[PDB]
């Protein structure tokens, strides 16, 4: 059956993936220790797609931890679903990065990504049938960017056939929690354009505004945003894992919503995000899953869809809904909203559903989207990049560990031409 | 004997064939353990008609078919669901990984290697058949699968037996309404290889059934388990002449013999009589005119096209239950009398007329209600011109900027193989604005 | 930009294919190159900026290999000699006439030494004590968007084909990190240079035939001019540069009739998508030629990619495309001049 190999590479890919396999053991049932206790004979049908199967009954999951300084990874193992994950699989080195995209490509994460990669080996080729691949990352800072584009270079040049699926935090527009972000995630982005077929711009600020405005929350913090990005994960792969009536994949989502290779960066989506007295005052149905959708206020890109034309987007359902409801809501979207959609596409979605909801709902979709409004994410980072390397700001840290500065312009070069390719759909045609 | 093997291709045909075969166990009298307690409680009859189901000594009944998706995460239901003990556990998947939408994989990557097992359990299931022949495939214009394998299986089907009937029962895609954005290349890429082998594909499209379903049966929200039961109803009125006992039959080469005037013109629509709810059974007469008019009604057409820009080549009515011939010709009679159908003049005759006199069943816990008498439209007509006019535009959008072509390519295709597959399709247009014209002397 | 110049050549029978007697099922009428089916059906028409007849040596109009250089390759080494560069592409199956179009035989040249031999000519007649000339050779290949040398001799090992990276420079443009560059000043040297990168090109004994190709190779000349003495103090102040590139493409393969798998099928994906992304350029530029607003994707393979600063620009483009007139290759003749007419329109 299908397969996926999780890594994580940084802080936060590390941060993300815990709340992913507490969100993955919630809805197949497994306790820390690997134990199955669920209630259901429909969550162990599909356990190989993230799983493997151990001896008593137990399971251990397909991680691989790389972070160059141990000291993220101490925490996992002193936490809740640390104890489940294979001793063998935590790789990491000491004298981390230091936000240094140098020091996470040439030297450290030179010297651990055969370490790393043996791993990838002995968990791969321990699968019947191998699908792709799943990385979470930080661009922007170091270990995460640097280290991770290392490793998805080697294994796209080991095993091309098969999907490298990142789903990457992104810089934000206003706060700068890392001072030399533009560099890294210029080069970042350099480096996972050639070597990816769909990734994921998450982004902080509308994570921030989601879970202020929509929830209505007060102390907001970094487990709520991972809980997001999680539940998207989660809903992503669901197609591989629980049955239903038109049933998706990671390779169909990739046909569809990549019409050229280079454009693949999407903006994501979950919905019912409702707050706790403001699900007794609406009702759960398909129209309104798809208004919390399409609205700019529970998208996770930073990047308001109103100021550029939708190329493709995708909605993978669960629960037990009518595709006629599904169909005729995307088909009025169409209609109604044809300047934000792109006229030489003529159906620009696609749906998916399956017929198991999450624990505690009902109905539930995810939303993908592939636009032109996500030049505000990159556009930024070319004008932040070129004032800071005009006057060579933050560059002796980086050329005094192997490097020139002829990369720094190709992947400027590279953005550019990216945003290029993307203004070039912004007018109507 | 009489005979006819059903494949299922992809995840449009497996939850058809679902529901085919729950209508068709009910139908004969088997229950889904094979068994049959009705023979044994009567003593005697081949109401388990040989046309579908093998039959063993222990008295089970194993039926003739086969079906692939090349993703086991639909037939794994089926290897766990009701019908667990009945079909034969060789439900061929090989669903390492799926078709993805794409015909290059259903065609080349992941087909080659597969079918082979597919073709020995056709042999393995015609050659237990001594009798009438033709083979139904089911699965959908749009698909990775739908497309590639069908048209992989369907040329192979052509070396091997060759001068048999062979059918489609394929979906159709809508022309708003779509769940993929790339079946407007899938849909011609099958259409090239499938107009030359297969001999008469019936198109039927969700949009037409979902508009129905609230006009008539009163369903605001349907789903795929109450279009899928109104797609077998079509099947079995099509394919009851074979089992049950009438006053005037149709045997599967009459449809390719009556409907298919030249090669590559075979590709008809098909309507039935749902304006027949549980409440609407009552208020209402369901004469034999009053059904027979609905085929013309296009409120009732099962598939997006309004008979009414074009002219009939040709068509077929099967009807079940309760009917006199008389009451057929009067039927007949008052259509010709009008003027809103129009007929190509190199056909007068235009019609065929089938009687049987098993009525429907009711699959419980399901919409239709009991009737005395049911009916069921194959019409060629070339309208159906404007319904490829859109699917040949939309490829003429996207393969302008060749757009979504690079997946394609990359699992073993040629960009010049959709230029190649799209002067086909026009010719064939070329063909159906040619024939619809009326000769001057 | 300026007007991409695709250009056909119909071959004559074979010897072979006279004995056996093969029909004929491509016409031309002037401009227009028709292809009747024999007993089928409709034809399909085709019309092109430029048509050469070499059927047999009495229609008016038979393009010999002169006819060849002297209305397409001609005018580009004038371009070549203005300081902008030029390149052309041939595109052809194998059994359809590209090495007899492009280098040709001894008794009968090609375009390739008549090129270099008439840049000679126009080099060694102006060549004053002023105005001086330098010529700088190249020859590389794509196998699997990897770039690969081929003047490099190899040793008897196993994978010694070091795959060389291209790299931007912000001034110059695009380029290979450490491809050899030689001098040339007699057409002797290139044919010893070109004869020993054809030994090493790669080419399987595919099932069809042995000789084959499968991989894109790149022939580029760099062409010097010190025209500089300031009437100050007589010192070398400029000095143009222009680029000269002939290539020579791989053929479609669908991998349909040829049951293909393994390493012969990746090659196939690989040369599908270059000749993909290839005609999706030119039809871009000819697009930007005519005023429109357009976006040239480059970065999608490497050829595009290194040939960045001769495509676009104040340059002039040139494309050849060889086709057979026998009817067991109609598949492979429409798909080439499918292809054609795409970078055309
Ligand atoms: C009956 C009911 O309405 O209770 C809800 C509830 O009130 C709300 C507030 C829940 C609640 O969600 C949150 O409180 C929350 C807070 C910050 C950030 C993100 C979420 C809920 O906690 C969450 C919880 O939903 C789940 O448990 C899902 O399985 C969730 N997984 C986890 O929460 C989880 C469990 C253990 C460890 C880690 C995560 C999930 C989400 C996506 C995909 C798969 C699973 C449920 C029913 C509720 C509460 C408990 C209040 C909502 O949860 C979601 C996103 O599904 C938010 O919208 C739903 C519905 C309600 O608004
Ligand atoms: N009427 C009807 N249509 C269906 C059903 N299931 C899927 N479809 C249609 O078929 C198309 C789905 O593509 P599929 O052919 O299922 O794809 P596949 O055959 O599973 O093969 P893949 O494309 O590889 O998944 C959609 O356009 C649906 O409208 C069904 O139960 N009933
Ligand atoms: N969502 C989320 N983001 C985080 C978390 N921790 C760090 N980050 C992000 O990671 C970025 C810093 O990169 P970091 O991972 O620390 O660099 P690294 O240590 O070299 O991998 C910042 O932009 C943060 O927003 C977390 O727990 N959750
Ligand atoms: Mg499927």
């Amino acid at each position: 059956m299908r397969e996926i190999v999780h890594i994580q590479a940084g802080q936060c890919g590390n941060q993300i993936g815990a709340k992913f396999w507490e969100v993955i053991s919630d809805e197949h049932g497994i306790d820390p220790t690997g134990s199955y206790h669920g209630d259901s004979d429909l969550q162990l049908e599909r356990i190989n797609v993230y799983y493997n199967e151990a001896t008593g009954n137990k399971y251990v999951p397909r991680a691989i931890l790389v972070d160059l300084e141990p000291g993220t990874m101490d925490s996992v193992r002193s936490g809740p679903f640390g104890q489940i994950f294979r001793p063998d699989n935590f790789v990491f080195g000491q004298s981390g990065a230091g936000n240094n995209w140098a020091k996470g490509h040439y030297t450290e994460g030179a010297e651990l990504v055969d370490s790393v990669l043996d791993v990838v080996r002995k968990e791969s080729e321990s699968c019947d049938c191998l699908q792709g691949f799943q990385l979470t990352h930080s661009l922007g800072g170091g270990t995460g960017s640097g280290m991770g584009t290392l490793l998805i270079s080697k294994i796209r040049e080991e095993y091309p056939d098969r999907i490298m699926n990142t789903f990457s935090v992104m810089p934000s527009p206003k706060v700068s929690d890392t001072v030399v972000e533009p560099y890294n995630a210029t080069l970042s982005v350099h480096q996972l354009v050639e070597n990816t077929d769909e990734t994921y711009c998450i982004d902080n600020e509308a994570l921030y505004d989601i879970c202020f405005r929509t929830l209505k929350l007060t102390t907001p913090t970094y487990g709520d945003l991972n809980h997001l990005v999680s539940a998207t994960m989660s809903g992503v792969t669901t197609c591989l894992r629980f049955p239903g009536q038109l049933n998706a994949d990671l390779r169909k989502l990739a046909v569809n919503m990549v019409p050229f290779p280079r454009l693949h960066f999407f903006m994501p989506g979950f919905a019912p995000l409702t707050s706790r007295g403001s699900q007794q005052y609406r009702a759960l149905t398909v129209p309104e899953l798809t208004q919390q959708m399409f609205d700019s206020k529970n998208m996770m890109a930073a990047c308001d869809p109103r100021h550029g034309r939708y190329l493709t987007v995708a909605a993978i359902f669960r629960g037990r809904m009518s595709m006629k409801e599904v169909d005729e809501q995307m088909l009025n979207v169409q209609n109604k909203n044809s300047s934000y959609f792109v006229e030489w596409i003529p159906n620009n979605v696609k749906t998916a559903v399956c017929d198991i909801p999450p624990r505690g709902l009902k109905m539930s979709a995810t939303f993908i989207g592939n636009s032109t409004a996500i030049q505000e994410l990159f556009k930024r980072i070319s004008e932040q990049f070129t004032a800071m390397f005009r006057r060579k700001a933050f560059l002796h840290w980086y050329t005094g560990e192997g490097m020139d500065e002829m990369e720094f312009t190709e992947a400027e070069s590279n953005m550019n031409d990216l945003v290029s390719e993307y203004q070039q759909y912004q007018d109507a045609t | 004997m009489r005979e006819c093997i059903s494949i299922h291709v992809g995840q449009a045909g497996v939850q058809i064939g679902n529901a085919c075969w729950e209508l068709y166990c009910l139908e004969h009298g088997i229950q889904p353990d094979g068994q049959m307690p009705s023979d044994k409680t009567i003593g005697g009859g081949d109401d388990s008609f040989n046309t579908f189901f093998s039959e063993t000594g222990a008295g089970k009944h194993v039926p003739r078919a086969v079906f692939v998706d090349l993703e086991p995460t639909v037939i794994d239901e089926v290897r766990t669901g009701t019908y667990r003990q009945l079909f034969h556990p060789e439900q061929l998947i090989t669903g390492k990984e799926d078709a993805a939408n794409n015909y290059a994989r259903g065609h080349y990557t992941i087909g080659k290697e597969i079918i082979d097992l597919v073709l020995d359990r056709i042999r393995k299931l015609a050659d237990q058949c001594t009798g009438l022949q033709g083979f139904l495939v089911f699965h959908s214009f749009g698909g990775g699968t739908g497309s590639g394998f069908t048209s992989l299986l369907m040329e192979r089907l052509s070396v091997d037996y060759g001068k048999k009937s062979k059918l489609e029962f394929s979906i159709y895609p809508a022309p708003q309404v779509s769940t993929a954005v790339v079946e407007p290349y899938n849909s011609i890429l099958t259409t090239h290889t499938t107009l030359e082998h297969s001999d008469c594909a019936f198109m039927v499209d969700n949009e037409a059934i979902y508009d129905i379903c609230r006009r008539n049966l009163d369903i605001e929200r349907p789903t795929y388990t109450n279009l899928n039961r109104l797609i077998s109803q079509i099947v079995s009125s099509i394919t009851a002449s074979l089992r049950f006992d009438g006053a005037l039959n149709v045997d599967l080469t009459e449809f390719q013999t009556n409907l298919v005037p030249y090669p590559r013109i075979h590709f008809p629509l098909a309507t039935y009589a749902p304006v027949i709810s549980a409440e609407k059974a009552y208020h209402e007469q369901l004469s034999v005119a009053e059904i027979t008019n609905a085929c013309f009604e296009p409120a009732n057409q099962m598939v997006k096209c309004d008979p009414r820009h074009g002219k009939y080549m040709a068509c077929c009515l099967l009807y079940r239950g309760d009917v006199v011939p008389k009451d057929v010709n009067a039927a007949i009679a008052t259509i010709k009398t009008k003027r809103s159908i129009q007929f190509v003049d190199w056909c007068p005759t235009g019609f065929k007329v089938g009687i049987n006199y098993q009525p429907p069943t009711v699959v419980p816990g399901g919409d239709l209600a009991k009737v005395q008498r049911a009916v069921c439209m194959l019409s060629n007509t070339t309208a159906i011109a404007e319904a490829w006019a859109r699917l040949d535009h939309k490829f003429d959008l996207m393969y302008a900027k060749r757009a979504f072509v690079h997946w394609y390519v990359g699992e073993g295709m040629e960009e010049g193989e959709f230029s190649e597959a799209r002067e086909d399709m026009a010719a064939l247009e070329k063909d159906y604005e040619e024939v619809g014209v009326d000769s001057v002397e | 930009n300026s007007q991409v110049t695709v250009a056909v050549r119909v071959r004559p029978f074979s010897k072979r294919e006279k004995t056996e007697k093969a029909s004929q099922v491509v016409f031309t009428n002037g401009e227009e190159i028709t292809v009747e089916h024999p007993d089928m059906k409709q034809v399909y028409s085709f019309i092109y900026d430029v048509s050469f007849w070499s059927f047999d040596e009495c229609h008016p109009g038979y393009a010999s290999q002169t006819t060849v250089y002297e209305t397409l390759a001609a005018p580009l080494l004038d371009r070549a000699f203005e300081g902008y560069n030029t390149c052309l592409f041939a595109y052809g199956q194998t059994g359809s006439g590209k090495s007899y179009t492009m280098m040709g035989l001894n008794e009968e040249p090609g375009i390739i030494p008549r090129f270099c031999e008439d840049l000679f000519a126009q080099i060694a007649k102006k060549q004053t004590s002023e105005v001086s000339y330098h010529l700088e050779m190249s020859f590389f290949e794509v196998y699997n968007e990897k770039i690969h040398d081929l003047l490099v001799c190899k040793g008897e090992n196993g994978q010694r084909k070091q795959p060389l990276r291209a790299r931007e420079h912000p001034v110059s443009g695009p380029y290979v990190e450490g491809l050899s560059m030689n001098v040339v000043s007699s057409y002797s040297d290139i044919q010893s240079w070109l004869e020993l990168g054809n030994k090493q090109r790669a080419t399987a004994a595919t099932g069809m035939n042995d000789k084959s190709s499968r991989s894109h190779s790149v022939f580029t000349l760099v062409m010097t001019q010190t025209k500089t003495e300031v009437v100050e103090g007589e010192e070398h102040d400029h000095r143009i540069t222009s680029r000269i590139n002939l290539v020579d493409l791989a053929g479609s393969e669908r991998c349909s009739t040829a049951h293909s798998s393994g390493q012969r099928l990746k090659e196939g994906v690989s040369i599908n998508k270059s000749l993909l992304t290839l005609g999706k350029v030119i039809s871009a530029l000819s697009e930007q030629a005519n005023g429109k607003r357009v976006f040239i994707p480059y970065r999608e393979s490497t050829l595009t990619w290194l040939l960045k600063e001769s495509l676009g620009g104040n340059s002039k483009t040139a494309m050849i495309a060889t086709v057979s007139p026998a009817a067991s290759n109609i598949e492979e003749t429409l798909s080439t001049l499918r292809y054609a007419t795409q970078a055309r329109l």
